[PDB]
RNA sequence: UAAAUUAUGGUCAAUUGUUAGUAUUCAUAUUAAUUUUUUUAAAUGUUUUAUCAUUUUAUAAAGGUUUAUUUUUGAAAGAUUUUUUGUAUAAAAUUUUAGGAAUAGUUAAUAAUAAUUUAUAAUUUUGAUUAGAUUGUUUUGUUAAUGCUAUUAGAUGGGUGUGGAAAAAUAAAAAAAAUAAUUAAUAUAU
């Protein structure tokens, strides 16, 4: 539990504390074992996990992050229970073994449903068909795999969940020897996550798990990493990243728009990042949680023309081929379509070369939340706009 | 009746009060003192169904009834639910924890905008669990989990728990003991009316007064402190004593016909599992003497010697003179490991009580057997030798004025 | 009724109430004179007795 | 130190007392005279008890005679009431002439 | 527990004893048992600044606060009543010496 | 206000030290009723276990200013009838006051004289009892009375007990509660020990003898012929007016 | 059938006293008022009784009743009625005693309206922090004085202007110029010189003599 | 007060509080001071016989009752009777002494915790390895630990006159038992209460009989 | 009222007049009262010798009488071994 | 100021008496009479004891007049435990006068039981004190009625400091320490 002197960890101390050497670590087996240990808990195991000697705002943000981890793990618990119930129902209605259900086919489903309908059991045939239909979308062993890995990385990030996975009294299944196990599969799994997934903090912040600082610094590190693999000759001074090829490849970290947006002020246009790629200019803006501030956060057409004219003045690029385009990002997370549009527009990367440069992009399945409709309307009116030519 | 100890807890929840941890502790201890172990487990299930996370004192009070009932499954369930994250004290950590939870208060804003269920404070026992685990009673947990695995018959889990407890009591500092709580009673500050009958108020007998004990004690006391006030080596001695006491308890449970006063022929002779039991006890005593070096000269081993004599009297059928010889050899071994000329201690009243009960177990008999009026004795029983060994021992106890008879 | 009486409000019309008294007097208090529905159970004992 | 404790039931002043904070309005001369003259009469009465025993003994003796021989010295519900002319107001006209009115405070 | 309250005389009597117990300690500071003692001093000082204070009691309070090294929680009302005590007619150079030595040992 | 600090429950009461009906006077036989069973148990203790400061070689020499403060509550035994100075000797010759030493003089050492010593300031009594040896109780060699010549021998046998009390106090004052340690007597067990030659002369009885004849019957119960007070099982009278329990009635006329 | 509360109250009265109520309590009796005193010579100074006055605390007309639905029941969850209260500090002339004016609601069902009445309480503050003008939250407690059974639990809003006026050496609240009079007679302020006070005294005593002449009546 | 302006005030109670948590910067967690005792308990006045300076429920123990103790055991030279004669043996008295205590306080703790009439019979002196100890020095000045062997050398010609005015269980909160007769480290934490008597509810509040209509639960 | 009568009779230990005792003996709650006399059968005559002979002819065991008193007075729901084997946890926690 | 869009390719209704409950008679209903009925005349036996005594036996009426109410730790219940110890003395709240003004054994503090002191004290025009009337009480009556109109549970600072508690100068039961009687009805006159 929480002790006097426990502290929340950043990525550096998670990397340093869980730095062990492992060879051929099973991701799915240790993932299922750690989640089986998690699902066997009660709600009282989640109570005393906040470290006491902290200010109240930091304790509130830690409580919000732990509540988010708890509700996402409970959602995956009920999803896994539904998965096991559907697999057991299919193996009981059909008569096939349980381990070969996941490798079955749709022709096999048609044959088994026709066999059940021939015997006169239309209810069991409808149950088998509906269980297989809701099993084709959820039945993979790696379904929410990046989200579950980010949940376990967040449980390591809290710092108070590391001793909750060991010192259990178990029985041997074949000899019935009551013993106490000191093996910690959570530490081995977090060590393998830190060793293999070098950008697990970027996926952790992009999925909306970080409640303290958000995903903006992870976005800057992601864009700097994607600039270092495309320009390949990169100098980085403070908040300015530049390629030295003569062709303009510039990333400028202007300001943080969460503190820059004064509530009750009349100032049109506050951006976060400015990316100059060749002749193109992108104003990368992270939207705010205030819907009365999103209309003030995007710059005017005259302001974008002034920024493009300043680019023509400073970089010496002629104003015949100069294009400037706004880019709006979701406030608390970063969905898959936003990252795809960021790779398409800013860095001029298609899907195949982005999957070659970034391996974890294919299994990233974050989408826009349905309850935020005004942001989706603003992003539809913003991202479908033509490049403003000076 | 003892069932009322279960009743007044239940009426505590029917009348919409939150039972604190002291109520569960008092209910489990009152039902354990009356021999109602299932009612104590019902109190534990009541605490679990109220979704109250127990403190270490409630955990120890549950593990006492898990130890006395000999049920390892209950203790393993309680371990895997609550005690998997209990750590021993470290030299770097502070010995008392500071109070983390500020008492509940509302500002001038939170009185208005918060709803009435957020501004409501009942004495919820889950709020002060981090402040009731302030004094690090983990050594009382790892001892209790060492005992119940001895009761269920698990040697490897007992060896793991006892090895962890031994390494913690040899290489980690002693925690600060929790002070007693005087706010749990509503006793008056003084006697409101001063009036005291004399000891000789009755001309027919000597009666006890409220001022002084004039009739003498009926039962000998051990005259030792509580287990929380002990040091780490003293708690290791107490741990060996408790493991031997649970060995004695499980031997009396497995063989109830051969452990009481006679009532049958089988009391006189050893059981067939007594040699391995005494071998395990001797190996535990030699492990205690090998772990602690000269420091065992500066520790109180009165209850340890009394439990050693009770084990080598009940489990091993030994004579009272053999028990006196073993106690004298134990005290001379303790006085000899100090590497000085020293001066040996005397046997206490609890140590002499085991020798006298061994003398009574030598001369014990089966009264009114099948021959209608013939008491059956032990084979090879000599009344003259046993009486001669009793009389000089009684004179030895009476020569020492520091042993209080009972 | 005050002391020893379970009546909480007038039967038909009342002075204007605010807050939880407004929600209680109009929606949430007991009413055994309702011929259609009995006074409701707490959650979740109302879902399984819907019919 | 402006909010009382809901858990322990302490007052507004006792929470600030346990925090080492001082909330006291600037007093006038009479409000400081009320708090400064409490010790002066105690030192005067102790000096009278030490310096004139033959008068203090007679004063304490006649005070004990007036206390002991009184009619309403038995602790009862009437003697234990905080406001006797307000609780027992039907005696003030026809039976008790000590109190001429039944209202002395906001109750 | 609120059963009693300390005036300035009790503080001026308790502060040299606690300074002596600080000097007799192995460490320079006192043990943590007396944190409720100094707090009982800390509420007694800031209330007494709202009452009347003679010059000798203020000098004994300043010397006691300088003897055992404790900064009171108020620290401004004490300096405000020390400002009012400089230009008094009863002020002596011994009084100014004690006041300046105590303020240099505190500040 | 001052009236609303506490309630009037449990007020301050007058102590028993200032009430004449609660204070035992030493000129009465009731003084020797309370203090004589304390002496007969202390001599049982001193004859069976070593009491540290119960026997001295002289009277304890406190100064005259510390005489009233330290001496009441103190007891010691000396050899011979030597009385302390600055006292007025008053010999107890009342048979009503001397009757309470009957168990002390019969079952233990014979009481020769009981004296009450009253000083010049009349504030520190001394109850002096002179015994004549030897003891009727067996005395242990490790006991305190083995170091006394008047107790060990069977003028030279006289030894005196000295108990200092305050004159007009309740009987709580003249109590000796620190001497009620019950030390055993090993006189029946000294026969079978290794230190005696009688250890081989006794014969053990391991079985009960076969009884051919039953017990002798009681004589024929004759009921009383006088008027009885009533049923003692409902008048709350103990089984003879002496001891027992009312619920277990026995020893009366029926 | 669903019985009302009067059936339960009748059941309680039957189980207590053996019977509910003896009949014939109305009797339609003609209560006649017989006057004794003169026309305008009733022996009272304020209220002159000349009709049959009804007697009853809660059974009189027009009917009142306490209205438990107010700000206090909306804010505080109370163990009993009147335990927690919120009011304003109006008087600090007593040591360790703040006078707190609080409001409650009384319901008239005939006119169907609630009215706000005011009750003054004496509360306790040990450190003397309550200034006249503070919105305070007081709570019930033991008997402290003859009229003190409340204490200041929290100061929900301090009077900043009162504290700044107390820092200036002034009163916290400037005192009112109006208040209670001393008599029904018009209290005229006398402004005269030091020499013209005897004739003013003669006029005042002559006016008192004419007020005593009013006892004579006609002529 | 006017209750209809409550909810808008709640908006202000929101709009200030969210303004507060964003305005100030929290430096760090302030340590928790122990709460005192209130003199404002509900109900009637209690007696001075039961005033234990605690009028609420606190399930935890704070810092003024926490003591740092050392289990110091001190040896005494005794003599036991054997069949030959006297033999010199050792009797150990164990106390819990505080770490910052002096040796005279350790001697007083040995005097008050022996509970034997044969041990503290005369004035003794504490020593280590024959070298006598200064009674005005701390235990830390001599390096006295649990394993340090401390002897008590007596002078049997004197007589120890003690006056036990301090109770055996004296803590800071001043709660002492009169019939305690035991060191507080020896007695158990929880035991069966034989002095009290179990009492059940004999006064029904609203329900008294035949039919439970409402039960008069508001009362 | 059966439950209130048993509460005031056992827990609170009320008194009983003879007419409510006879009325409750008609209900099977109590035995017939002391005053309900069969006037054809006289009162018994006791002698201790015949009582001792009947007591020594057939007296119960000590442990059987103790367990009967424990079932009648202390509690009557004592769990069997087959129920203790069901109340204990299983292999995921055991 | 959008300008009459064209398979009109689906008409055949309603009523089978089954109801989400304050409903209004300016002349009818409540009061006394055309009719009431039936009795009652005081002057009195509670009991056990250890005997000129002691143990148990705590709310009769008129008068005077009240904004409000309840619970003894003590006696009993009551137990093979025991301290005259088992939290009773408190709060909110709501009265009336056809000719409306002042009130006080007084308010708070207090090292103050049992107040030689301090204070710019306390109640009241948001209706006080006194005087009058006066037990209160969704229990009564009436009506379509959140209206009007009635009431009879009670308590009792100088009779005795006894008793746990004054409630004590008189009550058809509340059966009051051995089963007095316990089938029934009158249960009282007698
Ligand atoms: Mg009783
Ligand atoms: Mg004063």
């Amino acid at each position: 539990h929480a002790t006097y002197g426990a502290v929340p960890l950043t990525h550096s101390q998670v990397t340093s504390v869980y730095a062990t050497d492992g060879g051929k670590v099973d991701e799915l087996g240790l993932l299922e074992l750690v989640e089986e240990r998690i699902f066997s808990w009660k709600l009282n195991k989640w109570e005393m996990r906040i470290p006491p000697n902290l200010p109240n705002d930091q304790k509130e943000l830690i409580r919000q992050e732990q509540e988010n981890l708890k509700q996402i793990l409970s959602e995956w618990r009920k999803c896994f229970g539904a998965l096991n119930a559907d697999i057991l129902q299919i193996s009981s209605l059909t008569g096939v073994p349980k381990d070969v259900v996941r490798e079955k086919n749709r022709t096999w489903l048609q044959e088994e449903v026709a066999k059940l309908r021939w015997m006169g059991e239309v209810n069991k045939a409808a149950l088998l068909r509906d269980a297989f239909m809701r099993l084709e979308a959820f039945g993979s062993r790696d379904f929410m795999f990046m989200e579950r890995l980010c949940c376990i990385y967040g449980l390591a990030r809290q710092g108070t969940f590391d001793e909750a996975f060991t010192n259990y009294i178990t029985e041997d299944p074949v000899t019935n020897d009551i013993f106490v196990d000191e093996r910690n599969p959570f530490k081995e799994l977090v060590a393998h996550i830190v060793r293999n997934y070098s950008q697990i903090d970027i996926i952790y912040d992009f999925l909306g798990f970080n409640y303290s600082e958000g995903y903006r610094s992870s976005l800057r590190r992601y864009m700097e990493y994607l600039q270092c693999k495309t320009a390949e000759n990169v100098r980085a001074s403070g908040r300015l990243v530049t390629g030295d090829k003569g062709e303009h490849n510039i990333l400028f970290d202007y300001c943080v728009s969460r503190e820059s947006l004064v509530s009750g002020d009349s100032c049109q246009g506050i951006i976060d990042f400015l990316y100059i790629n060749g002749n193109d200019v992108t104003l990368i803006i992270i939207a705010s949680d205030n819907p009365w501030l999103r209309n003030r956060q995007l710059p005017h057409r005259r302001q974008m023309e002034g920024i493009a004219r300043r680019v023509c003045f400073v970089l010496g690029i002629p104003p015949s081929e100069v294009r400037i385009r706004n880019l709006l990002l979701p406030p608390t997370y970063l969905d898959k379509g936003s990252i795809v549009r960021l790779n398409d527009i800013v860095f001029r990367l298609s899907n195949e070369q982005s999957n070659l440069l970034i391996p974890w992009l294919t299994n990233y399945n974050k989408e826009l939340d349905p309850k935020d409709v005004d942001y989706t309307a603003l992003a539809k009116t913003t991202n479908e706009e033509e490049w403003l030519t000076l | 009746i003892p069932q009322e100890a279960l009743h007044w807890l239940l009426r505590m929840i029917v009348d919409n009060f939150n039972p604190q941890h002291v109520h569960y502790i008092a209910a489990m201890k009152t039902l354990q003192s009356a021999g109602e172990l299932d009612m104590a487990r019902d109190v534990w299930k009541i605490m679990e169904r109220q979704q109250t996370w127990p403190c270490t004192a409630t955990i120890c009070a549950y593990l006492d009834v898990c130890v006395e009932a000999g049920e390892k499954t209950w203790a393993m369930e309680a371990w895997n639910r609550y005690c998997t994250e209990l750590k021993f004290l470290e030299p770097g950590e502070v010995d008392p924890k500071p109070i983390s939870r500020v008492p509940f208060s509302l500002t001038r804003e939170e009185l208005l905008y918060l709803p009435k269920w957020k501004k409501h404070f009942d004495h919820d026992p889950n709020l002060d669990v981090m402040d009731l685990n302030r004094f690090n009673r983990t050594r009382e947990v790892y001892l209790r989990m060492a005992q119940v695995m001895l009761a269920g018959g698990e040697r490897n889990a007992f060896q793991h728990f006892f090895t962890k407890l031994e390494e913690a009591m040899l290489n980690k500092p002693t925690p600060v003991p929790e002070p007693p709580n005087p706010h749990l009673v509503r006793r008056p500050r003084w006697a409101p009316y001063e009036h005291c009958k004399s000891v000789h108020h009755s001309p027919w007998r000597l009666q006890n007064n409220g001022r002084a004990l004039a009739l003498g004690p009926p039962v000998t006391i051990e005259d030792e402190m509580q287990s929380r006030f002990f040091s780490n080596d003293q708690f290791l001695v107490h741990s060996v004593k408790e493991v031997l006491r649970i060995v004695l308890q499980e031997h009396k449970r497995a063989h109830p016909t051969e452990c009481t006063r006679c009532k049958t022929e089988a009391f006189f002779y050893k059981t067939k599992d007594a040699d391995e039991t005494l071998k395990f006890c001797d190996d535990l005593i030699e492990r205690l003497f090998a772990s602690l070096g000269v420091r065992l000269s500066n520790l109180n081993t009165s209850s340890l010697l009394s439990t050693i004599l009770e084990v080598f009297r009940v489990v091993g059928k030994e004579s009272g003179a053999a028990l006196l010889q073993r106690a004298n050899e134990f005290l001379e071994r303790k006085a000899s490991l100090g590497d000085a000329e020293g001066s040996r201690e005397n046997l206490t009243a609890s140590n002499y009580l085991q020798v006298l009960s061994g003398f009574a177990d030598e001369s014990a008999f089966v009264y009114n057997t099948k021959k209608d009026g013939t008491c059956q004795y032990k084979t090879g029983f000599d009344p003259r030798t046993t009486m001669r060994h009793l009389a000089d021992v009684v004179q030895e106890i009476a020569g020492n004025p520091h042993v209080t008879w009972a | 009724g005050g002391p020893g009486s379970p009546v909480r409000g007038p039967g038909y019309y009342a002075p204007p109430m605010e807050g939880e008294h407004q929600r209680g007097y109009t929606a949430e208090w007991r009413d055994l004179r309702n011929p259609m529905r009995p006074p409701e159970f707490p959650t979740p004992w109302e879902r399984k007795y819907r019919q | 130190g402006l909010n009382g404790c809901v858990e322990t039931g302490r007052s507004r002043s006792e929470v600030a007392r346990d925090l080492g904070l001082s909330y006291t309005r600037p007093l006038h001369e009479n409000e400081k005279k009320q708090l400064s003259h409490q010790a002066v009469y105690y030192e005067r009465l102790a000096k009278f008890k030490m310096e004139q025993p033959e008068a203090a003994r007679a004063m304490e003796r006649e005070r004990f005679v007036r206390k002991f021989s009184g009619m309403f010295v038995k602790m009862d519900i009437r003697s234990g009431a905080p406001d006797f002319p307000s609780t027992y107001r039907r005696l003030l006209g026809t039976k008790v002439v000590r109190w001429a009115s039944k209202r002395h405070g906001p109750n | 527990a609120g059963k009693m309250s300390l005036t300035l005389r009790e503080v001026n009597t308790l502060l040299p004893l606690l300074s002596r117990m600080r000097r007799e300690s192995p460490n320079g500071a006192l043990d943590a048992r007396f944190d409720r003692v100094f707090n009982a001093i800390d509420t007694a000082i800031g209330a007494a600044m709202r009452h009347n204070c003679t010059l000798d009691e203020l000098l004994d309070l300043a010397e006691g606060l300088a003897a055992c090294e404790m900064v009171p929680s108020a620290l401004k009302q004490v300096e405000m009543v020390l400002i009012r005590s400089v230009m008094m007619h009863e002020c002596s150079p011994m009084h100014l010496r004690r006041m300046l030595q105590a303020m240099f040992t505190l500040m | 206000s001052r009236r609303f600090r506490y309630n009037t429950k449990f007020p301050a009461l007058v102590s028993y030290n200032k009430l004449p009906w609660e204070v035992v006077n030493h000129e009465t036989p009731q003084f020797h009723m309370h203090v004589a069973p304390h002496y007969e148990q202390l001599l049982t203790l001193a004859a069976s276990s070593p009491v540290p400061h119960i026997i001295g070689s002289k009277h304890i020499d406190v100064p005259r200013e510390h005489r009233l403060r330290l001496l009441p509550g103190m007891l010691y035994l000396l050899d011979g009838d030597t009385l302390p100075g600055e006292f007025t000797i008053n010999r107890v010759l009342d048979p009503t006051a001397l009757q309470y030493y009957g168990r002390l003089s019969s079952q233990i050492v014979t009481v020769e004289a009981v004296r009450m010593l009253v000083p010049d300031d009349l504030r520190l009594l001394c109850n002096c009892i002179t015994f004549k040896g030897p003891l009727h109780l067996p005395v242990a060699p490790y006991a305190s009375l083995a170091s006394l010549r008047g107790a060990s021998q069977g003028g030279s046998n006289c030894f005196t007990l000295y108990h200092f009390v305050r004159p007009n106090r309740p009987p709580k004052e003249l109590q000796l509660e620190k001497y009620y340690i019950h030390a055993p007597c090993v006189a029946p067990l000294s026969e079978f020990a290794s230190n005696s030659d009688e250890r081989g002369n006794w014969r053990p009885r391991l079985q009960a003898p076969k009884r051919t004849r039953r017990a002798t019957p009681l004589p024929a119960y004759r009921p009383p012929q006088s008027y009885l007070m009533g049923l003692a099982e409902r008048l709350a009278v103990v089984p003879g007016g002496c001891f027992g329990r009312r619920s277990l009635m026995w020893g009366h006329w029926f | 059938p669903w019985w009302n509360f009067q059936t339960e109250h009748r059941q309680r009265c039957v189980l207590m006293y053996g019977g509910a109520r003896t009949k014939n309590t109305h009797n339609a009796n003609h209560r006649v008022f017989i006057k004794k005193y003169k026309r305008n010579a009733f022996p009272n100074r304020t209220r002159h009784h000349w009709a049959v006055s009804m007697t009853g605390v809660l059974s009189q007309r027009p009917r009142r009743m306490p209205w438990p639905y107010d700000l206090t029941s909306l804010i505080f969850n109370q163990p009993r009625q009147g335990s927690d209260k919120i009011g304003y500090v109006v008087g600090t002339s007593m040591l360790k005693t703040a006078v707190v004016a609080t409001n409650h609601m009384v319901y008239y069902p005939k006119f169907n309206q609630r009215v706000s009445r005011t009750k003054r309480f004496f509360a306790h503050d040990e450190d003397l922090a309550c200034v006249e003008g503070d919105l305070v939250h007081i709570k019930q407690c033991r008997k402290i004085s003859k009229y003190k059974h409340y204490y200041v639990f929290s100061i929900l809003e301090p009077n900043v202007e009162g504290r700044e006026r107390l820092k200036l050496g002034l009163k916290a609240v400037p005192p009112p110029l109006f208040g209670y009079p001393v008599s029904r007679r018009i209290v005229k302020l006398n402004l005269t010189s030091t020499e013209g006070t005897q004739e003013k005294l003669a006029a005042a005593i002559q006016e008192h003599v004419q007020d005593a002449y009013r006892f004579s009546g006609p002529t | 007060l006017k209750a209809g302006l409550l909810g808008h005030y709640q908006q202000e109670a929101f709009e200030a509080r969210k303004r507060f948590e964003e305005s100030t910067t929290y430096p760090g967690p302030i340590r928790a001071a122990t709460p005192g005792d209130t003199r404002f308990y509900s109900g009637s006045l209690e007696s001075i016989l039961h005033d234990t300076d605690r009028h609420y429920w606190r399930a935890v123990t704070d810092d003024p009752r926490v003591q740092h103790l050392i289990p110091l055991r001190i040896r005494f030279k005794i003599f036991t009777w054997v069949t030959s004669g006297w033999e010199q043996r050792m009797q150990v008295v164990q106390i819990m002494a505080p770490k910052d205590s002096t040796i005279a306080q350790v001697k007083d703790l040995v005097i008050v915790e022996n509970q034997s009439p044969y041990l503290c019979v005369s004035s003794f002196h504490l020593a280590i390895d024959g070298k006598e100890l200064d009674p005005q020095k701390t235990l830390g000045e001599y390096g006295i630990t649990e394993q340090s062997q401390i002897d008590a050398i007596e002078q049997n010609d004197h007589l120890l006159h003690r006056d036990d005015e301090r109770p055996r269980d004296w803590t800071v909160d001043e709660i002492t038992a009169e019939d305690v007769k035991r060191s507080p480290y020896k007695e158990m934490e929880m035991q069966p209460l034989q002095n009290l008597a179990p009492r059940y509810e004999a006064r029904p509040k609203g329900y008294f009989g035949r039919t439970y209509y409402s039960g008069m639960k508001q009362s | 009222d059966i439950d209130a009568f048993k509460y005031w009779f056992g827990v609170k230990r009320c008194r009983l007049s003879m007419k409510p005792w006879a009325l409750l003996a008609k209900a099977g709650l109590l035995p017939p009262s002391l005053t309900q006399n069969s006037k054809i059968m006289p009162k018994p005559l006791f002698d201790k010798e015949s009582l001792m002979r009947y007591y020594l002819a057939n007296r119960k065991d000590e442990d059987v009488m103790a367990r009967e008193k424990y079932l009648n007075y202390e509690n009557s729901m004592v769990k069997t071994e087959e129920e203790r084997a069901a109340e204990r946890p299983v292999a995921p926690y055991l």
